[PDB]
């Protein structure tokens, strides 16, 4: 049956033109692609695993589109936040994310990135308690994480290191996926209290009593006041070798830094891009705080880089670092959406019809995207480009023998007359 | 009218810190907030002052220590979280270092976790360094009130230092 696909997308358009909000179209496009992603994936010829991934990718694209256009377009402007110098850093961070839409967009994108991150299954047969092997062998004169750092790592049993590896890797995957609560649960329950505690430093300080404008979200002060310190402390910890590469990786991510080579070598376009947007973000916040004298000089223990990249440049670098992946045609759209250069790319792939015909999803996707765009933002895509796109896709509806559902797509030109 | 060096001056000053009203010049959304700020201010001045007093005692003690983790603890005795964190970092005690950064945020999660770690050690725990346990006990939020208690430090430190 699967050669139903176009129906689903077409179907969604029917429902829209007929209850005469348009963001639902895309939401459905997403779900549609995802549903199809499942079909080709389950039981299939290994020629299908490929086009299955091109559907999952499809789906992620629609999601990213929804998220960003919702934020950008459903922008109806709220009330400005008036801080005082007595206010906590927490509030200033919030203010920053409110006022600077360019940067919040980065947040949105990171959220999307996390959403679609793979995490291993929870490690089984985890041991009763930490470093149990070393303790049992005798030779841990101190039971604290820093003991084998104070003096040769030869202290820790091999099996203990192997388990610390399992743990820190799992925690790392969870952190990259946004699963911070799960990471704290794992830390707690796996007898890694001190690491847990480390994960608690992630929050900026708020006090509901002082920072009135969040006395709703909070009933109790929380987060840590000397955060610039925390951050250097963690970063330095991240640079100290004789720690497991995933642990160092974790601290890197937390300090707004770029994890060690041993770990980073396995990160893909999404993972890598995520890492570097995290860096942009971290740097930008800490700079925002410095420009408002909410950082205390004592805490500038160490040099961290102060110069934030632009999303443009991060993308360019990550691209050159992952050319194969970068060049994949829906991930180009992903980037195009991220930079807003989107009608830009529409008109572009339009002129590539004048090695876009070779891949099937593309001509469809661009067309339905163009439709959505001009629905949500009348004017968005050049009238001509709509004409050209629908023209060509329609002729494929003909080549597929689905003339049945051509009128729906017609509802965008007087050129429709000619059908 | 008194010398800033005289013990008398100390009496009158400490008395000012604890009893004279504080003023908080910046306007506050509601008044219970104000009250909270006034409490933080007073607390900060009292604790800066105590650190003024115990200062040389502890600096002497740091002069004579032969063990890095003990020094880290003493820096916590001067309410200097940052230099404890730094020495930890330097003496290659990095995890501790991170933990240290919590001292003075009153995060009850961290509190109950630190205490938990302490019970687990104090039930088997073949051996834990004498000063790491002290530091954890500080993170527990109840350093004498306790079951790994710093009360015995009664004999090694000015009562003011422990307070």
């Amino acid at each position: 049956y699967q050669t139903e696909r176009f129906t689903k997308f077409s179907d969604t358009l029917k429902e829209f033109k007929i209850e005469q909000d348009p963001f639902n179209i895309i939401r459905e496009f997403r779900s549609a692609a995802g549903q199809l992603a499942l079909d080709l994936a389950n039981s299939g010829d290994e020629s299908n695993v490929i086009s299955s991934k091109d559907w999952e990718l499809e789906a992620r694209f629609w999601h990213l589109v929804e998220l960003l256009l919702v934020f950008r377009n459903a922008d109806l402007d709220l009330d400005e936040m008036e801080l005082h110098p007595y206010n906590s850093r927490g509030l200033f961070e919030k203010k920053l994310m409110q006022d600077n839409k360019q940067l919040y967009q980065i947040w949105i994108v990171m959220v999307w990135l996390k959403e679609n991150t793979y995490v291993m299954e929870r490690p089984k047969n985890v041991p009763t308690s930490k470093w149990l092997n070393s303790i049992t062998s005798g030779g841990l004169k101190s039971c604290d994480l820093d003991f084998p750092l104070r003096e040769n790592t030869n202290v820790l049993d091999v099996k203990d290191k192997e388990e610390d590896h399992i743990f820190f890797k799992y925690i790392y995957e969870l952190i990259l996926a946004g699963a911070i609560d799960e990471a704290l649960e794992e830390a707690k329950l796996s007898d890694n209290i001190s690491i847990c505690m480390i994960l608690c430093g992630i929050q900026e300080y708020l006090n509901p009593v002082i920072d009135t404008q969040i006395a709703n979200e909070f009933n109790t002060q929380q987060g840590i006041k000397k955060h610039s310190l925390w951050r250097r402390t963690v970063y330095s910890l991240s640079q100290q070798a004789g720690l497991d590469p995933y642990e160092r990786a974790i601290y890197s991510y937390l300090s707004g830094a770029i994890p060690n080579q041993e770990v980073l070598q396995y990160s893909d376009w999404e993972s890598d891009l995520h890492i570097h947007l995290n860096q942009i973000l971290q740097t930008e916040i800490e700079n925002y705080l410095l420009e408002n004298n909410q950082v205390g000089t004592d805490e500038l223990i160490l040099p961290l880089p102060s110069h934030a990249l632009t999303v443009q440049e991060v993308l360019n670098r990550v691209a050159s670092r992952h050319p194969s992946e970068s060049e994949h045609p829906i991930r180009v759209l992903m980037a195009s959406v991220i930079l807003d250069s989107l009608p830009s790319v529409i008109h572009s792939s339009v002129e590539m019809l004048l090695d876009i015909i070779d891949k099937p999803y593309l001509l469809r996707i661009v067309t339905h995207l163009a439709i959505c765009l001009d629905i949500i933002n009348p004017g968005s895509v050049e009238e001509v480009d709509k004409s050209k796109l629908i023209t060509t896709y329609i002729s494929l509806l003909k080549l597929q023998g689905l003339y049945e559902n051509i009128p729906i797509y017609a509802t965008f030109l007087n050129e429709s007359d000619c059908l | 009218y008194m010398e800033k060096t005289s013990s008398d001056y100390n009496l009158w000053k400490l008395s000012s810190i604890l009893f004279d009203p504080v003023s908080y010049p910046y306007k506050t959304d509601n008044d219970q907030v104000k009250m909270a700020l006034l409490k933080k201010e007073r607390h900060c001045r009292l604790t800066s002052w105590i650190v003024s007093q115990i200062g040389p005692e502890i600096e002497e003690k740091i002069r004579n220590s032969s063990n890095e983790i003990e020094q880290i603890f003493l820096y916590l005795l001067l309410n200097d979280v940052v230099r404890a964190s730094k020495l930890a970092i330097e003496s290659k005690n990095g995890h501790l270092s991170v933990l240290i950064s919590y001292l003075g945020s009153n995060d009850p999660r961290i509190r109950d976790l630190a205490e938990l770690q302490l019970q687990k050690w104090s039930t088997g725990g073949c051996s834990i360094d004498k000063n790491i346990s002290k530091i954890y006990k500080l993170l527990s939020g109840s350093p004498f009130e306790g079951l790994f208690s710093l009360k015995e430090l009664e004999s090694e430190f000015s009562w003011l230092c422990l307070l």
